[PDB]
């Protein structure tokens, strides 16, 4: 007589009183965010701390029942999402060993800092940082910031992020899951049925093909890139090479963007600017939600609730209380919805703005669904729903519709390419570089190689898919991938990918129903209401059905592809095949210190037999400190100079135990080709059996 | 007789709360109806207010609304929004006429209500959702019960049984505003409403 | 009918007029002071410009007068004064790089860091590191910091230092002056009155003959030091031996009042302490000046200006124009007095108070003379008669008989021990110090010593006079004695030891007028008349004369002596000649590294010639690295560790160039090494012909 | 005649200024002088009652704008600045000090701007600068280019070779001054004679 209407009951119980305690808590972070005071604090802790006390408890007590016995699907996702243990079954000392790793972790990254040695009482934060890897337009002084920068973060980062990574191994054996990698696994599909075969595993395979399919187009964008990279630092770039790491423009090369301005196709014809009207209108804060407003409406959907105007964060508070502006679309429930950020006239501020009232809007439309449910069908769709309306606002002929943009401007065939080559270099650049990330990454975690071969990994990757080649050898004590921010707060770091590709899969699908003429980039989202009853049939469904499901209402495809993406860069791919139709590709043996080392071969231990040993580390520390003699006294042999040249001035490179050695060596302060082979070679030949 | 509404004007109009008044054969005279109050705003459904002036029919439908002057931008029916079928129903019939009015002090029988408050959420709640709702004409907020324990704090909500209800409230500043609505019932009979 | 009649009118037209600029241009100074506003910046610039202008159009119009034909001393010292060249001899190049280097150094002092290995993240400024150096205790902690500090800097100040002291010796000896030594030692220089013959050489075997003569009561003071110090830090300090540098408490030890608590006698005793009657009655800043103003009177002194009372700097503003607490007595002129000063109720506080009234009192009891010769006649006198009165007012029978410290306090024969003990640790502790830096100062200028053996001779010194021994062995490349404050700023340094005696040498001749009858530490300035006479009748002469005549008023002596000083310290010398009446003295060669060391001569290269060098500085790196390499084996072969040696591990001490020296090793992040001889020699020992 | 001075309460008092006022054989009453004012007497050990009876050689009437805490200065007691170089604090037969806070009563007494006390006058010379002294019954013989006036903080000015700087107090509430009698005795025509 029991069934499964306990779980019914049980279910009705909590949902009485989540979602006022809910409330409580997310109105005390907002009052908190909007005024900065110390009693806030005390307020946020005083609620989060009995709020995460329900947490414990109704899910201790929701422990107990079996999952075996249901039956139905939708209770079923909630019980499972309910009955979770996870770190639970862990004891408390390396628990809270892992929460001081992690905050120190934190720690030392906030609090970095690079000085030269010619200034030392000078040096910046990584702010400073930042704007001047973004500004400098220096070869030597770039590539000197990023060496020191990886040098200091990476020595003090290998020991805990080793730590780090075996524990959290460990915890993800002990919790039924093979590895960490699995259980980040064990999310973004974790269904499908009578329609569905799909598994955890398959998205391997998934992703593998989509970047196969999207290679040539980064191929031929990469030629165009290298081919004029060559105009700013002549004399570094080989014409089949890579390119070296610090030239990308950007402190690691997750954007590529910032490079525009070198590879503009010509500054004869300017670019669209209307800054003018507005500036001249000074159009209010009010005035372009107002607008955005009527834009959304124009679809269909439905506006928001008067009230909304009344408790809203839209202008400056002009206040002491000193807030962020980084734009956020709090829901608080309840119809209780707010919009926090600064107001100013600019192009940027437009888009950002109708991003968040994207993002609000296709909040609304599933309030009634449930708590447990309000939240989006895996981690791309949030984000996409706003992605897409920001494309497709942005068009300059719906601008010139709306009233601003008036009619005295022409298009041509070249601006189009240009706004298509700004998208492409964002749209595309990241794809590589968070494939490779992520991959490596992975095999990690799961163990399929040991910790000594980090390093010597990871470079090889580098070489290999997204085409960027070290400045300097590295040795293995390095840390180089934990210096990023999503590797130091253990961030899940796939969602780009997916989203990036279903962007453009949901422009595709629901242009389609507009019934456009020309390419996909002049598709506009003008009066209509079919589109916009698709888009609440898609929105409306929320968590409570599998993500293909939606696909397929709208996509209706069970998997994603590149086929839209590649089409609507087709005028590009074009314009591009008319530029590197001779030479394309790369090899991963080349690099700037290639003609300028010496082979320095190496004997064989058993050759020599007696008086014979193998290195265990400590003798290419002779090597170096007698190579180092050996250049001090060549200078001072005919040269008559005093360079006081140190132990640290060799570098080791492409070790193959006792099969061979590689060097070459560099000034003191000026590491950037110094020494070239002749004058090394006549000073290690000037000495005698002292080495060996 | 009279067709007089001299009683009004005694004090808080209705908040979710309704009321309906009916008079019989009787006179009533257009020059008291224009010193009622001054010309803020008036907008018939295709009818002349003065073609009103004359004959007597069935019935009409007279009450004021606490309300806000801005608010009426969404007073016309364009959207769902949670006026319409989560508060006071638009309803709809024979042509009609609202008003816009904003009190003057000198009619001190009138007195000034603490707080506006409109009802956002009240819904039957069920195991899968909210199943919410929907005011329908000639219903009034069937909701009611519970609702009429009042309201103290911003968002504030409540639930009985297993019907729960919450809504806004909205402070006061300032005069205050009031709305008129005039549905009118054709047909002359003993109820109708005659002119002079 | 010209004789020297138009020297007066010159210098008429040059008085009548010189003022009434001065006034002004302090009066801005005042009012920055006092006000911090840009306003008054660009006031101080263009007060100063004119200033600065009128003194260089006077010195070039004043420049052609003949000086040989002046009879009058009177007027010849007032045209001496006011005809020099100085630096306008030399060439505006070396000018400015004069100026930039000395700008240069003065900025990289006062922007000084350094931090530990374990938290890099955080550093300290010498603000916070000698507050930690004041209060730290750990032998480890304060002995790293220091050496930090002092490599730090002194890495940084060796070109410029020596740059620096070249272009001084350059211009000083195209002044016509014979080293720059003789340019300073041009202030204390004077004529004499038919009856006085004092040159600057004289100076020299003066000073060493007073410092002689006090040498045996320091003698005992460092006995008895030294005795107490081994309770604190056991198996540091040899019995016969020298003390480490870092362990004077004070960063460099010019004083060394910071170890009284260390060496209090018992605790048993309370000290004075009557804070709490002006605390629980609470004077106000007006009634300790007034008070004051009348202890002054007492002795006849005239009372100050009514109209003073009103513009003054007594108490706190009390708004936003935040002002410095530095005690300053501005003399503006033209009876015009300021005192500046943040007053709170305090014993320090109240000398303080006296020290600036009697600063007042001396610049105000001279008005009538000439302006440029409106300064004291040293630099030791104007201090000098401050310290005498703060001194004398500091007894507590004094205290006792003017209202405050009620007669409830009988004196024991231990606590005036105690008060004189507190005083020798300050008054004394510096002569040796103060000494011991200005003829190293002098010499190296003078340029007996050759820049190479600059830091070779300090220790040496340190080891001989003041009995401090380093603690690490320094190599020449260091810059230690340029880590200090006057050295940086180039200015004069040996005012301080002639005060030092002065202020005794004044008290003694003046409380022989009082008649007093027991130890001179009892005497009064109580009411009386005769010793005020006395003290006018020395300020009011002014510069107008000869100071030795001034002595000859009072002291009535040509010269000074230490006689009075040791009398004055009588009791606590027989006090302490029950204490350490069996050895005293030390020895210049033992010190901490010194039973933990292993000399190093094989006469590798004088043995047989062939296929040797003579030692270049070079094969010491050579050295370095494979004795690295043989403890990096040693440590591995059994030990079974991982310590990554570098080359600056080893540490080099004296050399001849004589095949003979000494060393030990130290750890690689510990700074404090242990390395028996034991393992050190087995590892030699171990290896073979691949070093020697 | 009768020994009054009605016409002192007419304006701005003497600034360094002096003046003298001297009467003959006359009559004059107590209930006047006592109606005169209220602040502080001292007097050189002379009785002021006794001062009522007898008509001897003359008396000795002066005021001068003054401050009430430098009256304790005024004493003589050190050798400021007020007795040597401002107006000369002449010590004679017997006299009266008193000190006076005059109220608005009568307007025909005019508050003047800010108050002068002289600070340094002297001769200037070669070395020093001849830091002359006042004298009893001289009323700083300076003066001359002292009459130009003072307009701004430690305003100084010198004619031919005569140097002169002053002090200028800015004048707060209700003025204040005080009153000087040195009395002559023997009797004579010049004889101020009671009632
Ligand atoms: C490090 O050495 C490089 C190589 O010589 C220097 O770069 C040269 O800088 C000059 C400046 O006039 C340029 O004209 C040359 O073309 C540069 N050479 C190359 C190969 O790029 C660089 O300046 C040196 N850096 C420092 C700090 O001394
Ligand atoms: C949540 O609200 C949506 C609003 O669209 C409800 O959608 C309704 O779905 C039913 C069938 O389940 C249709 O008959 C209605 O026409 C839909 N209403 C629309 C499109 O406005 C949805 O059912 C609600 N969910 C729950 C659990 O009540
Ligand atoms: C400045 O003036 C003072 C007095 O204010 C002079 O002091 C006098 O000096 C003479 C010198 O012969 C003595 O005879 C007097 O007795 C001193 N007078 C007092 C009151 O002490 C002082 O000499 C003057 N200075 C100069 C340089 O002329
Ligand atoms: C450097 O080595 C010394 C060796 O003495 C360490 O000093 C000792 O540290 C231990 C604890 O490790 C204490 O118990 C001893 O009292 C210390 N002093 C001795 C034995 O004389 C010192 O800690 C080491 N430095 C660091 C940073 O670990
Ligand atoms: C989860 O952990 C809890 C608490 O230890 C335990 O009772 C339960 O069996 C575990 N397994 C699952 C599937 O929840
Ligand atoms: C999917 O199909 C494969 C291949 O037949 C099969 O091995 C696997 O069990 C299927 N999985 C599901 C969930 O149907
Ligand atoms: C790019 O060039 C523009 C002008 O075309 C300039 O304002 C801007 O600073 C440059 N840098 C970046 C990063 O855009
Ligand atoms: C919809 O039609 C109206 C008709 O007036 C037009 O003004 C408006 O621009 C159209 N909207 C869009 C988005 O094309
Ligand atoms: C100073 O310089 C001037 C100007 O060149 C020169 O006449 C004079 O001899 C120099 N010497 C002295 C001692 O002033
Ligand atoms: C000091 O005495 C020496 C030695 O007799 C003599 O040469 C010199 O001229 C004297 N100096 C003075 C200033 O009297
Ligand atoms: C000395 O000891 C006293 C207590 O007797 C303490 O307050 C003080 O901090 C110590 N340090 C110094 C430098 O006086
Ligand atoms: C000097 O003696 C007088 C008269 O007894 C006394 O008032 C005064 O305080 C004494 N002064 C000192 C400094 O003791």
């Amino acid at each position: 007589y029991t069934t499964e209407e306990e779980a019914r009951r049980f279910l009705v119980k909590f949902n009485h009183e989540a979602e006022n305690l809910s409330h409580e808590s997310a109105l005390a972070s907002w009052d908190y965010n909007t005024n900065i005071t110390d009693e806030n604090a005390k307020k946020m802790n005083e609620a989060d701390n009995k709020w995460s006390d329900f947490y414990k408890e109704q899910s201790k007590i929701a422990q107990g029942f079996p999952l075996q016995e249901i039956k139905d699907p939708i209770i079923k996702l909630q019980l499972q999402i309910l009955q979770q243990n996870g770190s639970s079954v862990l004891t408390a000392e390396k628990r809270k060993r892992l929460s001081t790793i992690l905050t120190t972790m934190s720690t030392i990254y906030s609090t970095g800092k690079v000085c030269n040695p010619n200034n030392p009482q000078q040096c910046f934060t990584l702010s400073g940082l930042e704007d001047i890897m973004e500004k400098s337009k220096d070869y030597h002084e770039r590539l000197w910031v990023w060496e020191g920068w990886r040098s200091e973060v990476g020595k003090q980062l290998r020991p805990l992020y080793e730590e780090y990574v075996e524990l959290k191994n460990e915890m993800a054996r002990g919790n039924n899951y093979k590895d960490y990698g699995d259980y980040w696994r064990g999310d973004y599909e974790t269904e499908g049925e009578k329609g569905y075969n799909y598994s955890r595993n398959y998205l391997m395979e998934d992703v593998d093909r989509i970047f196969l399919e999207i290679k040539p187009l980064y191929e031929q964008l990469h030629a165009y890139v290298r081919a004029k990279l060559m105009k700013a630092y002549p004399s570094h770039i080989s014409p089949t090479g890579c390119l070296p790491a610090h030239l990308l423009g950007d402190m690691w090369g997750r954007f590529w963007t910032n490079l525009y301005n070198l590879t503009v196709p010509l500054e004869k014809e300017p670019n669209i600017d209307v800054t003018d009207t507005m500036k001249k209108q000074s159009w209010d804060a009010e005035k372009i939600f107002k607008e955005a407003e009527k834009f959304y409406s124009s679809v269909g959907l439905p506006n928001m609730t008067p009230g909304f105007w009344r408790d809203s964060m839209l202008t400056e508070p002009s206040d002491g209380r000193q807030v962020v502006c980084h734009p956020t679309a709090w829901d608080l429930g309840k119809n209780d919805f707010r919009i926090k950020m600064c107001t100013k006239v600019t192009m940027d501020d437009f888009l950002t703005a109708h991003h968040e009232m994207g993002h609000i809007q296709y909040d609304m439309a599933y309030a009634n669904q449930s708590y447990l449910l309000r939240n989006g069908a895996n981690e791309g769709f949030h984000e996409a729903v706003g992605e897409v309306m920001s494309l497709s606002v942005a068009t300059p002929k719906h601008l010139k519709g709306m009233g601003l943009l008036p009619s005295d401007f022409s298009e041509n065939n070249e601006t189009e390419i240009n706004f298509l080559l700004k998208q492409a270099l964002t749209i595309v650049g990241t794809l590589p570089f968070t494939y490779m990330l992520e991959k490596w990454r992975w095999m990690v975690f799961e163990g399929k190689i040991p910790k000594e071969q980090w390093m010597e990994k990871w470079w090889e990757m580098k070489r290999e898919i997204v085409g960027v080649v070290e400045p300097l050898p590295h040795d293995e004590t390095y840390c180089d991938p934990a210096s990023l921010f999503h590797v130091a707060n253990d961030y899940s770091f796939i969602r780009y990918f997916t989203r990036t590709i279903l962007e453009f899969q949901f422009q595709e699908a629901l242009c389609r129903t507009a019934k456009h003429q020309g390419p996909l980039h002049k598709c506009d989202i003008s009066n209509s209401t079919e589109a916009g009853k698709k888009l609440n049939d898609m929105l409306k469904l929320g968590k409570s059905t599998p993500w293909t499901y939606a696909l397929e209402k709208i996509a209706e495809t069970k998997e994603m592809d590149a086929k839209p993406l590649l089409n609507y860069f087709n005028p590009l791919f074009r314009w591009l095949k008319e530029q590197n139709g001779n030479s394309v590709g790369w090899s991963v043996d080349s690099s700037p210190y290639s003609n300028q080392s010496i082979k320095v071969r190496i004997s064989l231990k058993s050759a020599l037999g007696e008086k014979a040993y193998e290195w265990n580390e400590n003798e290419m520390y002779l090597f170096q400190s007698s190579v180092a003699y050996a250049m001090r006294v060549y200078f001072l042999k005919a040269k008559n100079e005093s360079i006081p040249f140190r132990a640290e001035d060799v570098r080791v490179s492409d070790e193959k135990k006792r099969v061979s050695f590689k060097f070459f060596v560099t000034s003191p302060t000026n590491m950037s080709d110094i020494i070239p082979r002749s004058e090394v070679e006549d000073a290690i030949r000037m000495s005698r059996s002292r080495i060996n | 007789q009279e067709c007089d509404f001299t009683p009004m004007l005694t004090g808080t109009p209705p908040p979710y709360n309704f009321k309906r008044l009916v008079f019989t054969n009787c006179n009533y005279n257009l020059t008291k109806l224009l010193s009622l109050f001054q010309v803020s705003e008036f907008s018939c459904h295709q009818v002349s207010p003065s073609s009103l002036a004359t004959g007597c029919y069935s019935s009409l439908t007279v009450d004021y609304f606490a309300y806000s002057t801005d608010m009426s931008s969404y007073l016309q029916p364009g959207s769902a929004g949670a006026i319409v079928q989560f508060n006071y129903k638009q309803d709809f019939s024979n042509p009609t006429c609202r008003v816009l009015a904003t009190v003057p002090q000198n009619l001190t029988t009138i007195t000034k209500p603490s707080n506006y408050a409109y009802l956002t959420e009240c819904y039957k709640t069920s195991a899968y959702g909210k199943n919410y709702l929907y005011n329908a004409p000639g219903a009034y907020t069937p909701c009611l019960s519970l609702a009429s324990r009042g309201f103290s704090t911003k968002y504030q909500s409540h639930s009985d049984g297993e019907l729960t209800t919450t809504g806004y409230i909205y402070p006061v500043t300032g005069n205050l505003q009031m709305a008129f609505i005039i549905s009118v019932q054709y047909g002359t009979d003993t109820n109708s409403v005659c002119p002079m």
